RNA sequence: UGCUC
DNA sequence: TTTAGTATATGTGCTGCCGAATTGAGCACGGTGTTTCGTCCTTTCCACAAG
DNA sequence: CTTGTGGAAAGGACGAAACACCGTGCTCAATTCGGCAGCACATATACTAAA
């Protein structure tokens, strides 16, 4: 007849497992594909385009236009992500250092880690110990990277592995064909002589034949990471369940919901205020479209690589808008807010919205002396007392007091402002309707937002806090004036 | 400038090149038949260990009639270490 | 190696089961680990872990090694799990080169992994007694003859033999016997005088105990390489050169190992006297063939000496490189057309070349050659040199040269083949699962006939089988059958390309 | 000829059909020559020498055909044969010859012969997975899955 | 830690949240079990 | 909001949080920074650890392992932004007992 | 930016 | 064969070009918002020739 | 003094391109301070050569 399913469980988060998502997981998580670079339609309504940026299927940012995925308003909409496909892969600025580290760890020919069987067994035994901490993991990573950089030849395939370093910005160079002062090897000689046709057709290749090392573009790096044996992934100190080496090179971009990208419709002019992330995503889509157009029309390789580097730089700015190796000709004109900038800083999420955040049911007022009050008592004005309300639950003890408070109404100081019934959570304003009928129908368990009366514990603080005594819980006493008064003997703690 | 696209590209874009047909001959067909025979015969082999069924509802007189019987190979414990003896 | 792990998981699930394929994938992903930690990480009972390890080491898929404190660590061989897919090709080649007796011998060796000569010959006799009828019995004499003939040809090899416990450290038994390999008795068959006759499945102390045999996959790989080189040289020049190189490789098989840049040089006189008499060929004709093969721009053979008349040597690494280049150009042609293949061969012959030079040497109009070049770049078929004028590496002041790296391209193509076979196996399993209801229906309606075939077999049960609703579903059954057949054929044929790429990647490494 | 004109360019328009016809005719001629050399079976060296075709010979042959009105020089046919070589269908060899009916290169002569490919099409191309353009986005559980693949569906239906 | 407890919106382990409180309800641990007649 | 002209509320800065920690009032700090400021109820999937909506996980296309959870809205915004940065926080829920 | 403390 | 010289080989040790931090808040306000450079379409108004 | 058929111009959308007309072009560093990566470069160890 009816199936047993639990309504709600008191679930408590145990721990947060950080990791990475592969392009397939990004596609699976996303709901729609954003391919249109424009924001609104051509009509005068300026409605958001479909399958484009600012689409309402990825959440909502306006109180009037609800979400298309879930039929809820802005207050109840959590938001949905989208996935944008890139024509050419790009290095992840966040994991770029990790990419370089991995490339230095593994071979560039067979994709195996530069470690002997004995060293592999030693590291596996040292890592299998329980209670491995973050510091120990980083130390083991450092040691393994050092011991891998010590070697220069591969024990699995025998291919030579030179130094891998960073050149320019978001470009990696592997010195495979390094200059050998002693007797040169056959491989480097073959590589140098293979430029016969290039020198014949372009003499400028011969003087610049040197310094011609391997350039590990995102394509080759991704192809190498896709063929890394899973046995060596643990040796890279990267959790296999968290992510894979192929996930460091991003091929899809996760456009966030509209809850993170608030849009203000400024009807006073022919424009709207949008965040920087929207413009960055629009520019990325435009660059992808331009790259596709040049590929179809058969453009030159120089401008193709220029567009690829520009796309990489724009993606890096979208991730971290404050870099140092940005060329001057490629330097941004204005300043944009990236995710890194929104996270770090004094106004960031950690310091501005998690560690310290603004709250309601609070006030700020000037102070004045009043020695006629106890040290544990503080004076509150009637005006502020009528605004800061306290939710008292109707019980068998204070039933008549709450009845009288409701009968008084929001006008008289001793009273309440709103009533929340026990059965239904629909609040009722006491300024309208017959307050006597509401007082006569006060059931046990209801919530009454009573005014701040005498005896209520209230926190009193001075914004500049040096020690814990700068904020103390006192007993509130209502007074007809408009200032917070307290015993002057308590001035020394607050300073 | 590149034109704007209203709908996303198809999930499976069409290609004008088709896969080359498979090689034909008695050898390929014989290899296919032998691979099918191996698939059919290697599942019933004792080496193919199946998931041990559990949570029997009840015991019945027909148990002895429906009891699955199959010969079990005896591993050579001389070559195998001692940690794998039952 | 995620695609490799997926393929190994699929093969172990389709061949052995579920509780064992998990242990196999865990061993392949984590490598060597003791038994207790494996059982802890897997999350299953200890007896199941023991059974999985035993059934895996029986097929020579995993090995056990001793370490400090006498602990035993089990390491899986992903290469062997990949070669497992080549069993049909092994059976086909051993049936082509030998009789059905050797076919059944190799089949039993591959299905059981490790067995003694007596057991395998008994099984072969029991299975062949069903092939023939009329009371004819199968004797062990011819079976042992075929077994020793396969042995002396290095097709079947004795497994590592446990050393004698009494002579080697008599006393406390170690946790592991530490099996060692001996090259003296590697291909020496035991003298078994006992004979017998196979039974016809009526259903109504060991002299060779401890001597286990297995299939030498290295010999099969060498034979496949030889056949591929022979087919290539036959398609290139003629079948006469193919026969010549086949004879040369047959002569070189014994006097060479499985990995060497060059084989032992042969002289013209020995190749002439060893060639089959079926060809009316003289000494001067053989000399002309050898000297024109030595001048081939592909370098299949080489002179490498003048003593003893015509002294020549075969280039194996160069032949494998040529075969890999052929495979790569063929896949490029079949994936992007003939013009893209032309551009690919152009940029391959010319070690370094630019867009304008490619357009000048290929005679392909603009807006099309660059498109194919960028398409190949997006698929990792080639890498750019990007010789910079200044260390800034700015695109506007640098040259971009196209260059095809055969090693990286071959590795990428091998990964693509692995993932393709994985997807084909997944599709076959999906088609089998989604239609398992009709499969069981057909099995039941056909077992209605398979039962009481002769005893109490009335004719009134033949006109009611097709009366059911299975008749219109026979079309779907045939569609599923042909789809599975084609998928299996494709999986088997991709194995040839996988073997070519694996041999090319193996013969180019030093393992220093 | 480099900055303007050319035997292939006609009114600033590349003639793809012209080069295609040239390639087809040259390949047919070389294949017929190789077939005649194989059928002669007089001697392997003589067979290879007869299957060989010099640039001047094929050039005079094309001139005798007269497919187009524009005059085709010897180097033009040489470039056509080089493009054919890049197609993996013919083979060229440089032999030493002081002077003869060609007299193009000093002491060297290029001989072209039709040669069969090294190996037939591989097994990877015979599967839809090897020729898939969205092969990168393949995944077990997702929108693009081998179970609900359209390429393999049409390939098995065919 | 405390910072993560504050971020995730859960009571920190330090302070009043180090221990747990139990209710002194009228109960009977391990109540009598009804006997099984058929088994 | 921030300003009085904008009808903004007071800010419990980092120093106020430090004072409340020094006092040890865990429930008061929770009520201030979680309940009365940015309280919200999200839906988390116990299988993949991602955030769902209306008791449904679009990632796994299931709703049996989805459970409600109280959280500050700023923390959910941080999780979403990190998921946008490819830094996926996987939440492994469990019973409060 | 100006301030308030 | 052995002591002395040459080379390599890595280690280690001193710089110099990077990236990151710099009190808590409260309160007012004035600015300005992405655009803009050139081309085309449309609409309007007025140089003369006409009543 | 009213009028009109045809003409010019001015204003407002609109699309190619990239917020600077041309291609230049500067200054200052805001103060530590803990990483680092290069180079360099040193010293000794090992191996080859002369006696
Ligand atoms: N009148 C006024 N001037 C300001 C304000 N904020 C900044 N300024 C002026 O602008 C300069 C500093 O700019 P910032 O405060 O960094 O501007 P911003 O915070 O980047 O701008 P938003 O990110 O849009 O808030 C100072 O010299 C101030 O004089 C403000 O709220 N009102
Ligand atoms: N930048 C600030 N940070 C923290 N508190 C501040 C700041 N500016 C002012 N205050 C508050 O004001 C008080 C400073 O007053 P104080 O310096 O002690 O007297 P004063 O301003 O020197 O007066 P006299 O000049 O001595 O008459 C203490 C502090 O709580
Ligand atoms: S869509 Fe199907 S046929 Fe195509 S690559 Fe993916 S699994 Fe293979
Ligand atoms: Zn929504
Ligand atoms: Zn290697
Ligand atoms: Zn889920």
């Amino acid at each position: 007849k009816e199936q047993f399913r639990e309504t709600d469980v008191a679930k408590k988060i145990s721990h947060i497992c950080f990791g990475m998502k592969s392009p397939e997981e990004m596609r699976q998580q996303a709901h729609i594909q954003v391919v249109s670079k424009n924001l609104y339609s051509q009509d005068n309504q300026h409605a958001p385009l479909l399958y484009g940026v600012l689409d309402h299927r990825m959440g909502t940012s306006e109180k009037d236009r609800p979400c298309e995925t879930c039929g809820k308003n802005l207050a109840d909409c959590l938001g949905h992500y989208g996935y944008i496909d890139l024509e050419l892969p790009c290095f992840h600025v966040g994991y770029f250092r990790a990419v370089i580290g991995i490339l230095q760890m593994i071979c560039k020919t067979c994709c195996h880690i530069m470690l002997s069987q004995e060293e592999k067994k030693q590291f596996l035994d040292y890592l299998k110990r329980p209670g491995l901490t973050y510091l120990q993991k980083r130390g083991l990573k450092k040691k393994i990277s050092d011991k891998c950089r010590k070697k220069n030849i591969c024990h699995h395939c025998g291919a030579f592995n030179g130094t891998v370093k960073k050149c320019g910005l978001l470009k990696i160079i592997h010195e495979k064909y390094k200059t050998n002062k002693k007797v040169v090897d056959p491989i480097v000689s073959n590589f140098l002589q293979s430029f016969e046709t290039a020198i014949e057709h372009n003499k400028e290749v011969e003087p610049l034949l040197g310094r011609a090392q391997e350039n590990l573009n995102p394509l080759v790096v991704l192809n190498l990471f896709k063929r890394i044996p899973a046995e060596d992934v643990p040796l890279l100190l990267m959790n296999p369940e968290a992510g894979k080496p192929s996930d460091l090179i991003l091929t899809r971009l996760l456009v966030p919901p509209l809850c993170i990208r608030p849009s203000v419709v400024s009807d006073l002019k022919s424009g709207t205020n949008e965040d920087d992330l929207t413009m960055k995503l629009t520019e990325i889509i435009f660059l992808n479209d331009v790259i596709k157009k040049h590929r179809i029309s058969g453009a030159k390789t120089q401008m193709i690589m220029e567009d690829w580097d520009f796309l990489q730089l724009q993606c890096a700015l979208y991730i971290n808008s404050e870099l140092s190796g940005i060329p001057l000709n490629m330097a941004p004109k204005k300043w944009t807010r990236g995710f890194v900038q929104r996270l770090k800083g004094k106004q960031g999420r950690f310091r501005g919205n998690l560690s310290g955040k603004r709250v309601d049911f609070s006030g700020r007022t000037v102070i004045s002396p009043d020695p006629n009050l106890r040290i544990d008592e503080v004076a509150v004005p009637v005006h502020v007392a009528k605004i800061l309300t306290f939710p008292e639950k109707v019980n068998k003890a204070n039933i008549n007091f709450l009845r009288k408070l409701v009968q008084n109404g929001p006008e008289v100081h001793p009273g309440a402002n709103f009533i929340q019934q026990r059965h239904t959570q629909m609040k009722r304003f006491l300024k309208y309707g017959n307050r006597e009928k509401m007082a006569q129908e006060l059931k046990y368990g209801d919530i009454v937002e009573r005014h701040l009366i005498d005896g209520d514990v209230v926190l009193f603080n001075r914004q500049p806090s040096l020690h814990k005594l700068s904020i103390m819980a006192h007993l509130a006493r209502v007074k007809p004036h408009r200032t917070f008064r307290f015993n002057e003997c308590v001035c020394t703690p607050y300073n | 400038l590149p034109d704007v696209v209203l709908k996303p590209p198809p999930l499976f874009p069409d290609t004008d090149y088709k896969p080359v047909p498979l090689k034909t001959g008695e050898g390929e067909e014989y290899m296919l038949a032998l691979k099918q025979e191996l698939r059919e015969t290697m599942k019933r082999m004792p080496y193919f260990i199946e998931t041990p069924e559990e949570r029997q509802d009840i015991e019945r007189y027909s148990k002895r009639y429906m009891k699955v019987y199959k010969e079990e190979w005896i591993p050579d414990w001389r070559r195998l270490p001692r940690e794998m003896m039952p | 190696t995620q695609a490799e792990i997926k393929l190994c998981s699929l093969l172990l699930q389709e061949h052995f089961g579920e509780i064992v394929e998990k242990i196999g994938v865990h061993l392949i992903r984590t490598g060597s680990q003791p038994l207790r930690v494996i059982a802890h990480d897997t999350g299953t009972s200890l007896d199941q872990v023991k059974k999985a390890l035993c059934v895996l080491v029986q097929h020579n898929l995993v090995s056990y090694q001793v370490h400090k404190r006498g602990v035993v660590e089990y390491e899986a061989q992903c290469s062997r799990v990949l070669r497992m897919l080549r069993y049909p090709r092994y059976i086909y080649t051993t049936k082509t080169l030998y009789s059905d007796t050797g076919e059944l011998i190799v089949e039993e060796l591959l299905l059981n992994g490790k067995l003694t000569m007596s057991a395998v010959v008994k099984k072969v006799a029991d299975r062949l007694t069903e092939t023939m009828e009329d009371g004819k019995t199968m004797d062990y004499a011819e079976v042992s003859n075929t077994f020793v003939r396969l042995a002396d040809t290095h097709f079947v090899q004795r497994c590592p033999s446990v050393p004698t416990t009494e002579n080697s450290d008599p006393g406390p038994p170690p946790p592991a016997p530490t099996l060692v390999i001996n090259e003296k008795d590697m291909y020496l068959v035991p003298k078994l005088s006992l004979i017998g006759k196979g039974k016809r499945r009526r259903s109504s102390p060991i002299p060779d105990d401890g001597i286990y045999w297995q299939a030498n996959l290295d010999r099969f790989h060498q034979h496949f390489r030889d056949q591929a080189i022979v087919s290539a040289v036959a398609n290139r020049m003629d079948q006469t050169s193919s026969e010549i190189v086949r004879t040369m490789l047959r002569m070189s098989e014994i006097t060479t190992s499985s990995s060497a840049p060059f084989t032992q040089p042969l002289s013209s006189n020995e190749i002439f006297r060893s060639l089959p008499v079926g060809y009316n060929i003289s000494k001067q004709v053989l000399d002309q063939y050898l000297t024109l093969l030595a001048d081939d721009p592909l370098e299949f053979v080489g002179k490498s000496g003048d003593s003893g008349g015509g002294m020549y040597v075969i280039n194996l690494h160069k032949a494998l490189a040529s075969l890999a280049t052929a495979t790569l150009e063929s896949v490029v042609q079949e994936r992007f057309g003939s013009r893209c293949a032309r551009i690919f061969r152009l940029v391959l012959q010319k070690k370094h070349i630019e867009q304008k030079q490619v357009e000048d040497f290929a005679m392909i109009p603009a807006k099309e050659a660059k498109d194919m070049l960028y398409k190949m770049l997006s698929e990792n078929f080639m890498s750019l040199q990007e010789i910079p004028k200044t260390p800034d590496h700015a695109p506007s002041r640098t040259f971009y040269l196209y260059t095809v790296n055969i090693l990286s391209a071959a590795r990428m193509l091998l990964h693509r083949c692995y993932k393709s076979i994985a997807n084909l196996i997944e599709r076959r399993q999906f088609e089998t699962k989604e239609n398992k209801r009709l499969l069981e229906k057909s099995q039941r309606v056909e077992a209605i006939i398979a039962s009481m075939q002769a005893t109490g077999a009335e004719e009134a049960q033949l006109q009611e089988i097709e009366e059911m609703i299975t008749a219109p579903e026979r079309q779907q059954l045939e569609t599923l059958k042909r789809n599975v057949n084609k998928l299996d054929a494709s999986e088997i044929q991709v194995d040839e390309t996988i073997f070519l790429l694996e041999s090319y990647i193996e013969c180019t490494m030093k393992r220093q | 000829r480099s900055v303007t004109g050319g035997a292939w360019y006609s009114d600033q328009d590349f003639e793809s059909e012209f080069v295609e016809v040239l390639n087809q005719q040259c390949f047919k001629f070389l294949q017929s020559k190789a077939e005649t050399a194989r059928e002669s079976k007089q001697n392997p060296m003589i067979q290879r020498n007869s299957s060989f075709a010099s640039s001047h010979e094929v050039w005079k042959y094309i001139c005798e055909l007269g497919i187009s009105k524009v005059e085709l020089s010897m180097e033009d046919i040489e470039t056509i044969l080089n493009t054919l070589i890049y197609d993996g269908k013919v083979e060229m060899t440089i032999i030493a010859a002081k002077e003869g009916t060609v007299g193009s290169v000093d002491g060297h002569m290029k001989l072209y012969r039709a040669v069969n490919p090294i190996i037939p099409p591989t097994g990877l191309v015979r599967a839809p997975c090897g020729l898939c353009p969205v092969f990168d986005d393949c995944h077990e559980g997702g929108e693009i899955s081998p179970s609900n693949c359209i390429y393999m569906t049409e390939w098995l239906e065919f | 830690g405390v910072s993560e407890c504050i971020i995730m919106g859960i009571p920190m382990n330090i302070g009043t949240g180090l221990f747990k409180l139990l209710h002194k309800a009228d109960r009977d641990p391990n109540p009598p079990k009804r006997p099984l007649i058929f088994d | 909001t921030e300003g009085r002209s904008r009808d903004g509320g007071l800010r419990l800065g980092e120093m106020e949080r430090d004072c409340l920690i020094g006092y040890g009032a865990s429930m008061l700090l929770l009520e201030r920074l979680m309940i009365s400021s940015d309280a919200f109820e999200v839906d988390v999937c116990g299988q993949c650890g991602l955030l769902g909506y209306s008791g449904w996980c679009h990632y796994c296309k299931s709703s049996c392992h989805v459970s409600s959870l109280r959280i500050p809205y700023a923390c959910k915004l941080l999780f979403q932004e990190l998921q946008s940065m490819n830094i996926i926080p996987r939440l492994k829920l469990s019973k409060y007992n």
